[PDB]
């Protein structure tokens, strides 16, 4: 069989190894509900892949541009040219709009399986859609899931739950350092034994609250660290 | 089997779930009797939609009040209607005594028997008065869009969400009350103090909810 | 069957037969029969007034563009008096607003010509009059209804989204859109207003409270500013 | 309740209920009419 989280521990009943990735690990009982472990799995997979993408464009950001701090990246002075100082309000819209398009599809797509691949402009363009949350088609134009999709799936929810941890990491540790994760690493390898968690904790670099523009956003760590 | 106010103990046996919101939540038996419980159930809905208006009014009130739009508060509209506008308060009182006097003195007799408000002796109209259900009075007046009349699983539905809604609303209205007595401003006030300090600005801290703080 | 929602389930209500079905009722207003029945014509009035608002106001700013719509009820003098005007549309409404209101309720009843005796309507549905009312139909009448909701609809919101622009910034639609086509990153709604749990800001109410019309003062508030993002 | 309501019927609680309304009300008109001597 198939190894599971831990030695020794039993995997539940509805988890039989037919998702990629399982190891039987379910402390809550959550995927006790089939509709709620559908639904639970859309939304790892979403997380999966956003936080592959926010790692990815964390360390390529920090690697491109060293003198940009990604946790302030943000804010609307330190949008890159011709993007620098523009209105937020704007930029809001257009990402509303679009992202509620998408979202708006997806989530249908998940109520009603096979519903919405077609082309609502364009008739004849669909997607093949196997499994709910991979489309495929448009959506893979090289062509890598005509083969083992089985092993593909499982490397993609891993190296996605491994980028979901490595995030949060990422996010303590910029509450914690004031810095990205290399300069975190970099500081780290000066001097392993006055750079860690041991002193670095209690402290948060955020401040309280910043003024974008004209309105202000409040602003808060993720423990009660001193400010 | 349905869920209940408190889990792992069995509903009463005169809650049977047949009645909207209902989770088995009578410790003192009050509503044991059938009769009563039916007359509690009316008091219950008046109670709901009287807090939902009631709710609904200080919240859009306190919105007023807090931009610049020179509404007052909701301890202080009264005095601020009557003495704006030339408006004797016994005469008001008056008149929504009698209104108010006509319309429950109708709801109660046609409580105490059902359907006899249809029989046309007010000014010849039969089938707005003759009632649905208990507490539910459907018809052309009071249900105009007629939601009450289609889509029965709708219905129920709905009237699940007015109960819950009207519970809601009657804490609400309970906590606008200790609220005032409390801090002594208008709601809207109390939330934007809690927002700009969560940790500082509750009632643990208002020095009156807690004497031992 | 289009819908407004793609591989989603319409309402037991809607079998579309109705021009401009869509199965859109989520909160199942339409369930009665007695309701739908009223709220078509409902949506019908609504629809061809909404339609001729929106031409007159844009033809209105494109011959006089120095007049604002929302002020056109003010700085209009005509040699008829406001009050004897208001009396000629109040009858002459009340007139057509009660023979189509005897036409919804007792259908092929108010078709004859009171005046004339040989002038009379031919068989129709409620809402869709016809005859003299209809001259000219080039094309399809299942085809040409659809078109006339669905350009009905937009023309509702299209109003409704005349007097929103009226009241925040103050101009008419057409200059509205030249003044969003001029900066479109900021000119939209997100860019005049934003609401966060420590502040929230509202764009100002452009229209005066009151304004004066004859020694009258008419109050002319904005449409619930309290609840403006 | 019925039982509840039934005890509450008896002799000494409805005597109780009504002496203290009659008493509460001759005692209320008293504090508004004070010492009231003629009619
Ligand atoms: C569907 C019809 C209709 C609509 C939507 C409007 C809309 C408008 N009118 Mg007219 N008007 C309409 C019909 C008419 N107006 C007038 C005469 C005027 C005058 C004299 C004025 C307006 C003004 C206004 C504006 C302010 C409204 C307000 O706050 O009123 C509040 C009052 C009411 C809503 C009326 C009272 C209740 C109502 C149900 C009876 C607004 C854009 C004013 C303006 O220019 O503001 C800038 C103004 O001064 N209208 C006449 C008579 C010929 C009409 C006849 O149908
Ligand atoms: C969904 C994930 C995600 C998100 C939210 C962002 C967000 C952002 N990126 Mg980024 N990026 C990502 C993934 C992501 N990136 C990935 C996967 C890569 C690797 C290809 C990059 C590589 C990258 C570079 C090299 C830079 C950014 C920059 C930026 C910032 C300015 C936006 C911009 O470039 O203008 C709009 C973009 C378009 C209109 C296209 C912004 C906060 C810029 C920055 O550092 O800001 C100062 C910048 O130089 N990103
Ligand atoms: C597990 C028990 C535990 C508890 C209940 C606390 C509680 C507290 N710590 Mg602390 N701490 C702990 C373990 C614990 N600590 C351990 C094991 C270390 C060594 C890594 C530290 C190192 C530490 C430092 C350096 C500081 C605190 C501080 C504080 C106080 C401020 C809260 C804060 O956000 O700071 C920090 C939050 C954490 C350290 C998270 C605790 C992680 C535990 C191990 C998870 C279980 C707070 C009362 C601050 C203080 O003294 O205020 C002036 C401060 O500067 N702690
Ligand atoms: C039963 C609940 C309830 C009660 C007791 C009140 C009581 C009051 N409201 Mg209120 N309101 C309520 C519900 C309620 N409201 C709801 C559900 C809403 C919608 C969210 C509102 C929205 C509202 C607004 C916008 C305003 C009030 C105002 C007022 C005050 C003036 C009285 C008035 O309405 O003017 C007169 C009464 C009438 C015009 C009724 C007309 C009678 C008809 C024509 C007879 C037929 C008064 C203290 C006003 C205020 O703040 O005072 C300055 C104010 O402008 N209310
Ligand atoms: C003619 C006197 C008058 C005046 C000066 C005001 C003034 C005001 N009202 Mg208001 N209102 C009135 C009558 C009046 N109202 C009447 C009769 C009703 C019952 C239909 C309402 C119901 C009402 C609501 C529900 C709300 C206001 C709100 C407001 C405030 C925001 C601007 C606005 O009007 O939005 C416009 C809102 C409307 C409903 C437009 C109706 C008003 C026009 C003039 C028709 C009244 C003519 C009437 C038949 C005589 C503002 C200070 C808002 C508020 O409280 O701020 C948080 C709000 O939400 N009013
Ligand atoms: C909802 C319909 C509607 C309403 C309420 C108004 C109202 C108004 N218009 Mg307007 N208009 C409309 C539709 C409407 N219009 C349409 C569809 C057009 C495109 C043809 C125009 C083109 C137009 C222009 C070019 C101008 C106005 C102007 C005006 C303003 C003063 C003119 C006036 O009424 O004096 C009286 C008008 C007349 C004596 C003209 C003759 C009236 C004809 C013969 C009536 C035709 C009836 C029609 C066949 C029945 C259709 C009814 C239908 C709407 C339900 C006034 C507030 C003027 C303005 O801007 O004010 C400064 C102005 O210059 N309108
Ligand atoms: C049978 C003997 C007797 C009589 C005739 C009275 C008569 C009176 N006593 Mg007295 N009293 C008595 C015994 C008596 N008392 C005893 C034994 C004690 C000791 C407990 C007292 C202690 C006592 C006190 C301390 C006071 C009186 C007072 C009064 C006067 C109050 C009138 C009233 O209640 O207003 C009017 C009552 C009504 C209108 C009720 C009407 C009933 C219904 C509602 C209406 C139906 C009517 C048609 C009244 C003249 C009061 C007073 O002011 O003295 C002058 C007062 O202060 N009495
Ligand atoms: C399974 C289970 C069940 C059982 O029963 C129990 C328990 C145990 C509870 C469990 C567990 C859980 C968990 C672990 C969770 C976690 C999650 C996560 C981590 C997420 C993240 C997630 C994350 C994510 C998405 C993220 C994303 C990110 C992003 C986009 C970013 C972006 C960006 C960038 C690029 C940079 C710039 O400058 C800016 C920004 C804009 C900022
Ligand atoms: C069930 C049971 C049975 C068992 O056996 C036992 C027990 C536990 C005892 C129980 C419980 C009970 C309870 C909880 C109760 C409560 C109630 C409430 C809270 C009500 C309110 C209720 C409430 C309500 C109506 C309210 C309403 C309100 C209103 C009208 C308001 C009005 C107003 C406004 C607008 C504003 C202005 O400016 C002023 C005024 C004029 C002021
Ligand atoms: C019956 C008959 C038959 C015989 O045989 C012949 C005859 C005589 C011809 C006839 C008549 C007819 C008629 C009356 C017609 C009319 C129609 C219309 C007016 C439509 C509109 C319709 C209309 C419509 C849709 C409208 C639409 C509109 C829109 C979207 C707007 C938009 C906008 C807005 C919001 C705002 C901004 O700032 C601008 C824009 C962006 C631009
Ligand atoms: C200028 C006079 C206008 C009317 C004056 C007030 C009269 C109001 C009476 C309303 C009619 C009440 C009864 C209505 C219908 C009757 O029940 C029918 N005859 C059915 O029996
Ligand atoms: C400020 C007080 C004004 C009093 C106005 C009273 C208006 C009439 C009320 C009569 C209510 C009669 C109800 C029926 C009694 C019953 O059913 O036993």
């Amino acid at each position: 069989d198939r190894k599971l989280w831990a030695p020794g521990v039993v995997a539940p009943e509805y988890l039989k190894g037919d998702l990629a990735g399982d190891y039987g690990w379910d402390p809550l009982g959550l995927g006790a509900d089939p509709t709620a472990l559908k639904w639970y799995r859309q939304s790892e997979l979403q997380h999966a892949r956003w936080a592959m993408l926010g790692v990815a464009g964390v360390l390529v950001q920090e690697i491109v541009k060293p003198d940009v701090y990604f946790y302030e990246a943000g804010l609307p002075q330190n949008l890159p040219e011709p993007f620098t100082n523009i209105n937020m309000g704007g930029l809001l819209a257009w990402e509303f709009i679009l992202m509620h398009w998408v979202e708006v599809r997806r989530w249908q797509d998940y109520k009603n399986f096979g519903s919405v691949n077609e082309d609502p402009i364009f008739k004849g363009n669909k997607v093949p859609n196997p499994e709910m949350g991979y489309p495929g088609g448009i959506f893979d134009p090289f062509g890598f899931s005509k083969g083992n999709l089985k092993e593909l799936q499982t490397k993609e929810i891993k190296n996605g739950r491994l980028a979901m941890i490595a995030y949060m990491a990422f996010i303590l540790q910029a509450q914690a350092t004031g810095k990205g994760p290399l300069a975190a690493l970099s500081a780290h390898l000066s001097n392993p034994f006055g750079n860690n968690i041991l002193k670095n904790i209690g402290t948060c670099t955020v401040p309280h609250s910043v003024d974008v523009q004209g309105l202000t956003i409040p602003l808060t760590c993720l423990w009660p660290g001193s400010q | 089997v349905r869920p209940v106010w408190f889990p792992g103990n069995p509903p009463p046996a005169h809650l049977d779930g047949s009645l909207a919101g209902d989770y088995g939540f009578d410790p003192l038996f009050l509503g044991q009797e059938p009769q009563t419980l039916k007359w509690y159930v009316q008091a219950e809905l008046v109670h709901g939609r009287f807090a939902m208006l009631g709710a609904a009014g200080i919240i859009l009130t306190s919105i007023g009040a807090k931009v610049g739009l020179g509404f007052p508060e909701w301890y202080d509209a009264g005095k601020v209607v009557v003495e704006k506008n030339n408006i004797d308060f016994p005469t008001l009182m008056v008149i929504q005594f009698y209104l108010m006097g006509w319309a429950e003195t109708k709801r109660w007799y046609d409580f105490k028997n059902p359907g006899s408000q249809a029989d046309g002796s007010f000014l010849g109209f039969t089938e707005e008065f003759k009632g649905l259900e208990n507490g539910y009075p459907g018809g052309r007046f009071f249900d105009p869009m007629g939601l009450s009349r289609g889509d029965a699983a709708k219905y129920q539905e709905y009237k699940q969400k007015e109960v819950k809604n009207g519970r809601l609303a009657m804490i609400a209205c309970l906590g606008f009350a200790a609220q005032y007595a409390a801090t002594g401003k208008g709601p809207l006030d109390n939330l934007a103090d809690h927002l700009a300090d969560p940790n500082h600005v509750n009632f643990a801290t208002n020095g009156v909810s807690i004497p031992i703080a | 069957r289009p819908l407004w929602l793609p591989g989603s389930t319409p309402p037991a209500h809607l079998k579309g037969d109705l021009p401009g079905d869509f199965g859109f009722d989520p909160l199942g207003l339409g369930a009665n029969a007695e309701s739908l029945k009223w709220f078509k014509e409902s949506e019908l009035v609504h629809s061809r007034w909404a339609m001729a608002a929106v031409a007159g106001i844009l033809v209105q700013e494109i011959v006089r563009p120095d007049v604002f719509w929302y002020n056109a009820g003010k700085e209009v003098e005509s040699p008829l008096g406001p009050l004897g005007l208001l009396a000629v549309e109040f009858f002459l409404m009340h007139w057509v607003e009660v023979r189509r209101w005897q036409d919804l309720r007792k259908p092929g009843s108010v078709d004859q010509d009171p005046i004339f005796s040989q002038y009379k309507l031919p068989p129709h549905e409620v809402g869709y009059p016809g005859g003299v009312f209809a001259p000219f139909i080039p094309g399809d009448l299942a085809e040409l209804k659809v078109k006339e909701i669905k350009n009905g609809r937009l023309a509702m919101l299209a109003f409704v989204g005349f007097v929103m622009a009226a009241q925040v910034t103050g101009k008419g639609p057409i200059a509205a859109l030249q003044e969003h086509l001029a900066d479109p990153w900021g000119t939209t709604i997100f860019s005049k207003a934003a609401v966060v749990p420590g502040q929230a800001v509202a764009p100002p109410c452009k229209i005066p409270a009151s304004v004066s019309y004859k020694g009258i003062e008419i109050p002319t508030p904005c449409f619930l500013q309290g609840l403006w993002p | 309740m019925k039982d509840f309501t039934t005890y509450l019927s008896t002799a000494p609680v409805i005597a109780t209920i009504w002496f203290t309304f009659t008493a509460g009300l001759l005692i209320e008109i008293n504090r508004y009419f004070p010492d009231p001597l003629v009619f």
